[PDB]
């Protein structure tokens, strides 16, 4: 999954999340065309397959011909009452896309973090099932303590949680950030 | 340099693709032109993540009309697919049967028809060059190649592009994508029809079927991107947030934020360890409440989700969930009332 954010000079914007699902998708590459095919079928729920320990199949998300599988993706645009774009944001990187997108928005809109800090700030994730709070390696350990004393079982992500690309309107113009977890960098004029 | 830009900006997960989008803007492209040009490039430099074998959503805001729309070009189950087609994770994750009908190119075409200002061909030109010439493997791809080294090294068709001396490419090492280069060129010249109902089509079908899949030409002929004039939105203070509804996760995001907005977070919410800790606790609990509802979601053309989605975007309903968040403890799964049937 990859996320891209664009603001043009006229103030129009695009938030674009695109995907072949898991890393290298189906692992089926055409030797002739070079196309690497998705494994988007895996985003469906299946009655036979046991998803997690204790996690049941969700009948709303079973395979049918011509049906689209549920997705964690959430490409988002925030527009101010005056009609000007305030933020262009989205995430990539698996099951944690929606919570990473929420965190980027919370960080900038509420905590007052500038866009680069909002993108780089440590993240955490809980999705109910499974029943565990994942935190990034460099999370403020007072947060870890505050979670544990409130009975969360936390664990540390062995790599990183999601990948966020974002743009935010400032006094200075359009402030852009790409997530160093993946190594991207913005460009503009 | 600073990454604050006076006039326009592109934020992608590879520098070169951010630049390629920036150059489209500079040459007179709309935001959509820039996004397509950048996406063609990400499909090369971050080939593990996305590309023309996949699907996408675009949330598009027009500053003139002040209207937001969404383009749904997510993959669909082939016409021959059925509920019990898989019996293990392995079957649904690897090989041709795991492949859904790609929507990427129809998605680009529709977004371009409605919003494009540069010629279609111009969008592919920089990426054709890049794929033929080669590029150093970036941080993200290198880590993905490392993660999947076993599967990649044992499959000759992947190792053909992704290895050097029979071992996965590492960061800094040159990646060339000579076949994609040709394919991108065909797309540039013949257009979207080349993929769905034209010169690439029979080969696509044959590659998916050789690997054990069930996609047919008719599946490709029938694929359609969809314009959604009314995305999900929620009101936040003096702002609106546009995001895609089901089958994407806008309703979950809407619910997370609507739950949290009633706590009135600000810089103060994270100013001391006592406040910070309570703040993050509250965030996690909102995540848990928001996910309880998620398992009732599915493709709205096959599942009736209007009620579910109406609840998930309602501030009242979010206020009801917020009043069940205990400031001193998390709870067991059943407390959040996850539901698997309506
Ligand atoms: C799995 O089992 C079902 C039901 O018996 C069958 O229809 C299907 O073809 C099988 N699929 C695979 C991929 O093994
Ligand atoms: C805004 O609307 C106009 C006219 O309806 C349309 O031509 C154009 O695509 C939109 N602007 C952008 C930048 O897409
Ligand atoms: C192209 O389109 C027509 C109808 O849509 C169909 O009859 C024909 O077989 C398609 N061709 C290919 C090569 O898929
Ligand atoms: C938000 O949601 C619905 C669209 O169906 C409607 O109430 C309204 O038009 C939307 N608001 C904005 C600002 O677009
Ligand atoms: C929506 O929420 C109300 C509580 O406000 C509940 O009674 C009703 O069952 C919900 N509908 C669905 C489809 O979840
Ligand atoms: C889930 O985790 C929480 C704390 O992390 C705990 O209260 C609970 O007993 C665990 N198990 C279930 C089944 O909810
Ligand atoms: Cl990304
Ligand atoms: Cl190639
Ligand atoms: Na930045």
């Amino acid at each position: 999954t990859a996320h891209l954010s664009v603001v043009a000079e006229d103030g129009s914007a695009v938030s674009a999340t695109s995907t072949i699902n898991l890393y290298f998708g189906s692992k089926v590459r055409s030797p002739v065309s070079g196309i690497l095919f998705n494994n988007e079928m895996d985003d469906f729920s299946s009655p036979s397959i046991t998803n997690e320990f204790g996690v049941p199949p969700s009948p709303a998300n079973f395979i049918q011909p011509g049906k689209q599988p549920l997705s964690s993706m959430c490409p988002t645009i925030m527009v101010g009452q005056d009609g000007q774009v305030r933020m262009v944001v989205g995430a990539a990187g698996g099951t944690q896309i929606t919570t990473a997108t929420a965190l980027a928005i919370i960080y900038n809109l509420w905590f007052g973090y500038d866009v680069k800090r909002a993108v780089e700030e440590p993240r955490l994730h809980n999705q109910l099932l499974p029943n565990v709070t994942t935190v990034e390696r460099n999370i403020d350990q007072a947060v870890t303590a505050a979670l544990e004393t409130r009975h969360h079982h936390t664990q540390i992500a062995s790599t990183f949680i999601a990948v966020v690309q974002a743009i935010v309107r400032t006094a200075g113009g359009w402030a852009a950030a790409s997530d160093s977890r993946k190594g991207g960098e913005p460009a503009g004029y | 340099d600073n990454h604050v830009y006076t006039r326009a900006a592109v934020a992608a997960d590879a520098k070169q693709c951010s630049k390629i989008g920036r150059d489209a803007l500079r040459d007179g492209g709309s935001a959509v032109d820039a996004a397509i040009a950048a996406l063609l490039c990400v499909g090369l430099m971050n080939a593990h993540s996305m590309g023309i074998g996949g699907g996408l959503f675009l949330t598009i805001y027009n500053s003139t009309t002040r209207k937001a729309e969404v383009i749904n070009a997510r993959e669909v189950a082939p016409r021959l697919a059925f509920a019990t087609m898989f019996n293990s994770s392995e079957q649904s994750q690897k090989g041709g049967l795991s492949v859904a009908v790609p929507g990427e190119i129809r998605g680009y075409e529709l977004a371009h028809q409605r919003h494009g200002r540069l010629p279609w061909a111009r969008l592919f030109q920089p990426s054709i060059q890049l794929a033929r010439q080669g590029f150093p493997v970036g941080k993200g791809l290198a880590a993905a190649l490392e993660n999947k080294r076993t599967v990649i090294e044992q499959q000759p068709v992947l190792c053909e592009v992704f290895c050097r001396d029979r071992k996965v490419l590492r960061e800094g090492e040159r990646l060339t994508l000579p076949q994609l280069a040709d394919t991108y060129e065909t797309l540039a010249i013949e257009g979207a029809q080349a993929f769905y109902n034209g010169s690439l089509t029979a080969q696509i079908v044959k590659d998916i079927q050789a690997a054990g899949g069930i996609v047919t030409a008719e599946d490709l002929n029938n694929y359609r991107a969809e314009l959604i004039e009314h995305p999900l939105n929620i009101s936040l203070g003096d702002a609106v947030l546009y995001m895609p509804s089901a089958p994407l996760s806008g309703p979950v995001l809407a619910l997370i934020l609507n739950i949290l907005k009633g706590y009135n977070f600000s810089r103060e919410s994270v100013e001391s360890p006592e406040q910070k800790g309570l703040t993050y606790h509250r965030i996690v609990e909102a995540f848990r409440f928001a996910y309880a509802k998620r398992t009732l979601l599915g493709d709205p053309k096959f599942v009736d989700v209007t009620e579910v989605v109406r609840n998930m975007t309602s501030e009242f309903f979010a206020a009801q969930l917020r009043a069940q968040i205990s400031d001193d403890t998390t709870h067991p799964i059943s407390y959040y009332k996850p539901e698997f049937y309506t």
